[PDB]
């Protein structure tokens, strides 16, 4: 039946938890001291702060309406019901400093959100009254839990830990931890290996188990935590027994707490963990440790405080136990302050300062709480002056500008951790904070010890090369591995290799299919010194023989006709050796075919011996010749394929893209008939002349197979010139030792 | 004012008593059908529960029963008292709640149930028909007899499947009623594979103008003949004016909104005549009527509202006495629809109360300690939810069974009504069939769906096709295709696309692939090839012939293997065309390719052996044959190392034939035979300008000279001739084959034109 009611102009609501939930055949248990009777007395300093402040609230004095939680749920139900007494002797509470618990925090703001009651919480982080569909008159000083996963998640990309194993206790803390940290892994690139659960209910068997499936896993050597102060140090404990090292990451639940190592600091070494980050109240300490139980009469638990931290009766039943005198004070020899203290001041002025700016946009004519201000509109002190506060902390630290009171969109408060590390130094085992996370990493890695000289974790091996070795998955979801690629097809994509050129070879990453044609363009080589030199030495030696004809004469002009016809042959062979091949394919064609017609009229006119009319006949059958070749360049056309299918190995590309054994063979025949007709009528000077047309006919039988059975990629047209040259040169050997025997 | 009776079970209940406040007030008139009738509903039920051995025969059930005054506001501050008077005091006597009847508007029971969920106090509601109040995560105590919002948009769209229709509109209002059903409806119609055209809703402040455009816009659209009412009972009559001021011709499927009310088609019955509605299925109590009607404020001061309903209902004013005998009868009295949901959620609860105790308490039938602290969560989760018993004051050989789901919601049960004329100058709503769990249309009473003029066709946008390819839906609508016709030259080998294969146009409709016939298109080996084999033949008569020259050999004082070389090139050139028209394969094809370059090669090696002979004036003419044949042989044998198979040809993809070329083709190798010929030829007419003259067998030497020019122009003739039909593979073959024919029967007829008239003389 104990409350707080302190009169004044605005009541303000309190909701604390003195007395712990009993568990016993008691409702209410003992008597808080850190988060119970410290908490409220925390929150009465700041009322007395406001009141005797001269520009928070001059005229309005702001009152006290604090109650008890009991640490249960529908006690936090049945006393806040009193605060809904007011709008439908009762206090009219303008809002409601409560919290301190999840489950309370929740059914407080779902009484409350019905009667439009703004509630500000101090300590509670559930990731569940995040959303204002359900609780949409409620705000907290502290941020929320998933915070925490974003908070130490960067921290992975931090020291590039993209493969981790992630182990919580299940229940309401690491159970939406896990899913926040998850997909906070998610859309920083970041693989989950393995998702444990941790149990109160469970006993070592099963902990080693966690810890056995966690050691069967050598790539995942860190391992992200969302487990409570017992289940922590128990893992830890556990972890010990198994010569277990690992570097664990975890949140607020291990902090920088002395209990959870426990006595296993060799297995804890290099942990990361958070810690909500709270400066000391100076002003606070000299408030609570002045305080006596003869002038505290505000407080009702006060008395059952001084019974609780110091064995005294002097209040009732002095003779029955140990009582105790005005001996018994409270100094910093065994007070410590607790950590969320000036988050509780925090929420008071978070409701003051609201209420004053309130007051200046409804009340602006006088330092007093005026008849338009009795209302008191819970929603629109909410969402127009409750959510729109920048005020800085009141008991801030000197020279700390990071102190800023803020409510984003969901009443949330504003994220600020401290990253702790555990280190030895000198022969004391201790924590160090290694930076802070104030929406952002400010990480000290200089003063960072690792578990042995460094934390390699990277499932990935290593990024895959350029070149057809980028690869693709192998099967697996973190990362790939890399295997190569044949290299005539450039991988024109990320997962695949594909051909895009007949002969190809790409050349580096960047523009892979280049045009590279490749093709068999062949300048004067050491293989074409010899062509050149012989149709040179044809040329010289048709010149020679036409120099002494004319002047010296005593065939006649079918001789002049042959001796051009053979010059013609000599300089076939440089007409087929070009590097640069044109649209116009005919030329070598219609040479070889005007030499064959040449050949054949200087074997007609020995076989004829009317002379000049053969003479004119055999014009004429060359005419013919023309014809027949012209009509064969009506149905060939030139190009650009390549007649070599060796792929990667296909480095010579054909001068004329059409089928050589076309018409090419027919042409062939044509002239092999004829030669041989006139074979035929030689056989019947001329000695010489069939000698010499028989070695050419066996030389073009023997060279013929070669052209079609080994393919060479770039001998072919050297080996089809060699063979007309010789043909030349084996006739104009005999045109030219006649005269030798005729001088 | 509060209603308590008795006390040992109290029941709660909060009724709309009073309406609104107009002028800023708190309450003002009484709510007769809504806040009277179904206060002495639940009274009445309460009485019957009680007189009754066979339910809570030991116990007594009493009520605690509020007015809301149609705010939820209000509301929550009269179901605070339903919770300080049973738990919240402790750990105006307080009463122990045991459960609350009570929630006419949707956002009073949302109140309600957020308040009552903290403590662990199940409710029951009569009349809430909301779509949010489903969800258990926000109302873990609530439950309700009347079916939610959702169930009439599924049956809306389980009766659009039944009439076949798929493209419909679609006209919604502004609030709750109107914007949640609506999403449900369009969720469901997915899933149903129909069309919602999805229109403008209404604010329900809108004006006649607004109302005539939206109306425009639905008939916009001519082939959906058919809109979806989501509108309140207002919105509704102001849609049924604006289609009645532009008379617009439409069939309205609707909803609870409308029902069967003939307040919406107040000067509207025109524009009404085919609707379709929706009403909550319900049946009248005859024992609550009885009871109803017999209640004067004499002696019923159970009810502090009574005396405001009577001043309200007849003009009384009880200090001025203005009234007498103004007994409440038929006349004036209608029963409220949701009335018999009232008494069966009191039996409901009362039910679980009864099974509850009988579980705890299976020995004596009364209180037991167990029972003081009644746990809310264990009768609402194993009590509550599991009922099923027949509905009362109906008889239990009928499907009433008062049941409630998984999410605690009542049991659809809709009935359909179509707003007709039976044939005179009246309207009247007649009902066509009821949706419990599937419809159960009777298409007999409608007057659009008779056989006559058809069922009102409002199928699909589009219609189905099948030489058209589905592939033209519109962009941003998938319910209006065309049905686009591919050409022709593209056959179908996929679901929708059109796709030609190359081997023919359209072998059939299996639409699986491609399916080439097998056949010949160039099979010309029939009758009508006719005349040129028998041409052939007669060549065939002349190698006959050649025999009886072997036998004029014998006796001729006048070379003689020229005439024998020459009729086995006629022979040849026969048997080639005789194998071209009569059996085109692979190996029907080299063999005469082959036999007509060798006649052709035997030919011109006789005239140039004849000319050779003439000109120089057996062994040396043997030599000259034999080179020549081996000449031809050499060249043969090229052509068929070049490509010896024949794979065949395709046609144009103008057409679609089945083989262009029974073997390879497109060769010129066939003109540098042809070019040797020409030129054989032109030299045997170069050495006949002058040697033509031979006294020697001046006829055999003319008949030569006679036959190479003939062979000359024959050749000349052909060559543009084969040329052009070479591009027309069809009759090509007849044609060389009609070519070489003439050839050879000109041949032999200059032969013996002169050796009959030398045998004769
Ligand atoms: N802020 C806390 C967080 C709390 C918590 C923190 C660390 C480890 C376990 C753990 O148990 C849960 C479970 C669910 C939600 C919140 C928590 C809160 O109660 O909301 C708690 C410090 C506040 C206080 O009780 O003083
Ligand atoms: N069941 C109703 C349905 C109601 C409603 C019905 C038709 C048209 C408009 C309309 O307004 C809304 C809006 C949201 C949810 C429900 C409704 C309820 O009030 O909940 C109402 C019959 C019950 C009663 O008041 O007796
Ligand atoms: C993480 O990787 C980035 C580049 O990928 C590198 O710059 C950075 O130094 C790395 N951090 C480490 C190794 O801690
Ligand atoms: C709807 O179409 C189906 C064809 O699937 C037909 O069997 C049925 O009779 C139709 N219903 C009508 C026209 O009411």
């Amino acid at each position: 039946r104990r409350e707080i009611k302190i009169e004044g102009d605005l009541v303000l609501g309190g909701l604390f938890p003195i007395n712990e939930k009993g568990t016993g055949t008691e409702e209410c248990g003992r008597i808080n001291e850190d988060r119970g009777i410290q908490r409220l007395e925390a929150m009465l300093f700041a009322i007395d702060e406001i009141n005797k402040d001269d520009y928070l609230l001059p005229g309005v004095k702001l009152g006290v309406h604090i109650l008890d939680t009991c640490s249960r749920d529908t006690y936090a139900l049945e006393q806040s019901l009193e605060f809904v007494r007011a709008s439908l002797i009762p206090l009219l509470i303008a809002g409601v400093i409560g919290g301190s618990y999840s489950s309370v925090s929740i059914q407080v703001a779902n009484l409350l959100r019905l009667f439009q009651i703004p509630q500000i919480s101090y300590a509670s982080t559930s990731a569940k009254l995040s959303d204002k569909s359900r609780y949409d008159y409620f705000a907290r000083t502290v941020p929320p839990d998933f915070y925490q996963a974003k908070a130490m998640a960067e921290i992975l990309r931090f020291f590039n830990w993209t493969y981790v194993s992630t182990v919580a206790s299940e229940g309401d803390y690491g159970e939406t931890g896990i899913e926040a940290f998850e997909q906070e892994a998610r859309l920083r690139n970041i693989c989950i290996a393995t998702a444990e659960k941790v149990g109160r209910s469970n006993i070592r068997k099963s902990y080693d188990s966690v810890i056995r499936e966690l050691l069967q896993k050598p790539n995942a050597r860190v391992v992200v935590l969302f487990m409570r102060s017992d289940d922590s140090r128990e893992l830890i404990a556990a972890a010990s027994r198994a010569n277990a090292s690992f570097t664990w990451v975890a949140s607020d639940g291990w902090g920088a707490q002395e209990s959870i190592i426990k006595g296993s600091e060799h297995v804890a070494y290099g942990a990361i963990t958070l810690e909500l980050a709270s400066q000391p109240v100076r002003q606070f300490d000299r408030y609570f440790q002045s305080l006596n139980p003869y002038n505290n009469h505000r407080n009702p638990w006060f008395r059952d405080f001084w019974e609780q931290k110091f064995q005294c009766s002097l209040q009732n039943k002095r003779n029955h136990r140990r009582v105790c005198d005005k001996h018994l004070a409270i100094d910093s020899s065994n007070y410590e302050q607790e950590s969320k203290i000036m988050f509780v001041v925090n929420a008071v002025y978070a409701m003051a300062h609201a209420l004053h700016k309130m007051q200046r946009t409804l009340c602006p004519n006088t330092t007093k709480l005026c008849d338009a201000m009795k209302i008191l509109d819970g929603k629109k002190l909410y969402k127009d002056y409750l959510l729109k506060i920048n005020f800085t902390a009141p008991f801030n630290p000197n020279k700390d500008a990071d102190s800023i009171v803020k409510f984003d969109t969901f009443g949330d408060g504003m994220g600020r951790y401290n990253v702790f590390n555990f280190q030895n130094v000198g022969g004391k085992y201790s924590y160090l904070k290694v930076g802070h996370w104030a929406e952002t990493l400010s990480l000290d890695v200089n003063s960072i010890h690792w578990s042995r000289n460094s934390v390699p974790t990277s499932q990935c091996s290593d990024p895959c090369a350029p070149n057809e070795m980028k690869n693709m998955q192998p099967g697996d979801v973190c990362c790939w591995i890399c295997i190569p690629c044949e290299p005539y097809e450039y991988l024109a994509d990320e997962f695949t290799c594909m051909d895009c050129g007949s002969g190809q070879w790409p050349t580096a990453d960047l523009t892979g299919c280049y045009d590279l044609p490749e093709d068999y363009i062949r300048w004067e080589d050491a293989w074409a010194i010899g062509p050149v030199t012989i149709a040179c030495l044809g040329f010289m030696c048709t010149c020679m023989v036409v120099t002494v004809f004319i002047k010296h004469n005593n065939g006649r002009e079918l001789c002049y006709i042959l001796l051009f016809g053979v010059g013609l042959s000599y300089c076939m062979t440089f007409f087929f050796i070009a590097k640069p091949s044109p649209v116009i394919c005919a030329l070598r064609r219609l040479g070889l075919g005007s030499s064959f017609a040449i050949c054949y009229s200087a074997l007609l006119t020995k076989t004829n011996c009317s002379p000049s009319s053969q003479v004119f006949i055999c014009l004429g059958l060359i005419l013919v010749q023309i014809v027949m070749v012209s009509v064969w360049l009506i149905l060939e056309a030139p190009g650009t394929r390549r007649y070599t299918l060796a792929e990667k190995r296909e480095t010579v590309i054909l001068k004329c893209n059409v089928k050589d054994s076309s018409m090419l063979i027919s042409l062939t025949y044509d002239v092999i008939l004829v030669i041989l007709c006139t074979v035929y009528a030689f056989k019947t000077e001329a000695k010489f002349i069939g000698f010499t047309m028989y070695t050419t006919c066996i030389i073009w039988l023997a060279f013929l197979p070669i052209f079609y059975v080994t393919s060479s990629d770039y001998r072919v047209q050297t080996t089809t010139m060699c063979i007309s040259v010789s043909l030349s040169g084996f006739v104009v050997l005999g045109c030219l030792f006649a005269p030798k025997v005729h001088i | 004012k509060v209603l308590t009776l008795e006390g040992d079970l109290v029941l709660g209940g909060l009724f709309p008593v009073h309406q609104k406040g107009g002028p800023a007030e708190d309450c003002g008139p009484v709510n007769e059908h809504r806040g009277i009738q179904r206060l002495e509903a639940m009274l009445f039920a309460l009485d019957r529960i009680n007189r009754d051995p066979h339910l809570l025969p030991g116990v007594r059930l009493g009520a605690h029963i509020l007015d809301s005054c149609s705010k939820d506001t209000h509301a929550l501050e009269q179901a605070l008292d339903f919770v300080r008077a049973s738990l919240s005091r402790g750990a105006d006597a307080p009463t122990a709640i045991t459960g609350v009847i009570g929630g006419s508007y949707s956002d009073v029971s949302i109140q309600v149930a957020n308040l009552l969920r903290l403590f662990q106090i199940p409710q029951i509601s009569y009349a809430s028909t909301s779509a949010k109040l489903s969800d258990k995560s926000r109302y873990d105590y609530f439950a309700r007899t009347v079916p939610p919002d959702f169930f009439q948009a599924k049956a809306m769209a389980e009766i659009l499947r039944f009439f076949n229709w798929t493209y419909v509109s679609t006209v919604a209002s502004e609030g709750d009623y109107g914007e949640t059903g609506i999403e449900a409806f369009e969720l469901e119609a997915r899933a149903r594979n129909i069309c919602v055209a999805t229109s403008e809703k209404v604010g329900r402040a809108m004006s006649r103008a607004a109302f005539e455009g939206v109306v425009r816009a639905l008939l916009q659209k001519p082939s959906a003949r058919v809109a979806v009412l989501f509108t309140r009972s207002e919105d509704a009559r102001e849609l049924l004016a604006a289609s009645q001021r532009l008379n617009a011709s439409f069939t309205w499927v609707a909803s609870d909104g409308w029902g069967a009310l003939e307040s919406v088609v107040a000067g509207s019955e025109g524009a009404a005549e085919g609707a379709i509605t929706i009403e909550l299925a319900s049946y009248p109590i005859s024992d609550f009527a009885s009871y109803f009607q017999s209640l004067d404020p004499w002696n019923n001061s159970r009810n502090p509202w009574f005396r405001e309903f009577w001043e309200q209902r007849f003009r009384c004013s009880f200090r001025q006495r203005d009234c007498a005998a103004h007994s409440l009868r038929a006349v004036p009295f209608e029963q409220e629809s949701k009335i018999m949901f009232v008494v069966n959620a009191v039996y409901a609860m009362a039910h679980a109360l009864h099974n509850m105790h009988r579980a705890l308490c299976p020995n004596t039938t009364r209180l037991c300690d167990a029972m003081r602290p009644v746990n809310g969560r264990r009768l609402y989760k194993d009590f509550v939810l599991n009922v099923k018993f027949d509905a009362p004051f109906r008889p239990a050989d009928t499907h009433n069974e008062v049941r409630f789901d998984r999410f605690g919601d009542g049991i659809g049960r809709y009935n359909i009504f179509t707003y007709l004329r039976a044939g005179s100058g009246r309207y009247r709503y007649q009902k066509v069939g009821y949706w419990a769990e599937g419809l159960t249309l009777d298409t007999s009473l409608i007057p659009w769906a008779s056989p006559s003029a058809g069922p009102l066709p409002a199928s699909r946008c589009s219609e189905p096709c099948l030489q058209n390819e589905v592939k033209s839906v519109q962009p941003g609508e998938v319910c209006c295709w065309l049905c686009i016709p591919c050409q022709p030259y593209e056959y179908r080998l996929d679901e929708f696309t059109c796709a030609d294969c190359g081997l023919g146009y359209w072998p059939n409709a299996s639409l699986t692939g491609c399916f080439e016939l097998p056949q010949e298109y160039i099979r010309w080996g029939d009758a009508w090839a006719v005349g040129p084999v028998t041409i052939a033949c007669l060549g065939a008569l002349a190698t006959l012939f050649v025999l009886g020259v072997f036998v004029r050999h014998n006796a001729t004082p006048v070379g003689r293997e020229l005439c024998y070389i020459l009729l086995g090139g006629v022979f040849l050139c026969y048997c080639m065309t005789f194998i071209f028209i009569a059996k085109p394969s692979t190996a029907v094809c080299t063999l005469r390719r082959l036999g007509l370059g060798t006649a052709f090669s035997v030919c011109y090696s006789a005239l140039l052996t004849k000319t050779n002979r003439i000109a120089r004036i057996p062994a040396s003419q043997v030599a000259i044959c034999l080179a020549l044949i081996s000449g031809q042989l050499l060249i043969v044998v090229a052509w068929l190392v070049v490509e010896a198979p024949g794979t065949g040809k395709e046609t144009a993809p103008e057409r679609r034939e089945v083989v262009t070329l029974r073997c390879n083709h497109r060769d010129a190798s066939m003109l540098g035979s042809l070019a040797y010929n020409v030129l054989l030829i032109a030299l045997c007419t170069l050495y006949a300008f002058k040697t033509r003259k031979c006294p020697e067998n001046f006829n055999e030497a003319k008949f030569i000279g006679f036959t190479m020019y003939t062979t000359c122009i024959i050749w000349l003739a052909f060559l543009p001739i084969f040329y052009v039909t070479s591009s027309d593979y069809r009759v090509q073959t007849t044609t060389m084959c009609v070519s070489v024919s003439l050839s050879g029967s000109v041949v032999l007829g200059c032969l013996f034109a002169p050796k009959l008239h030398i045998i004769l003389f």
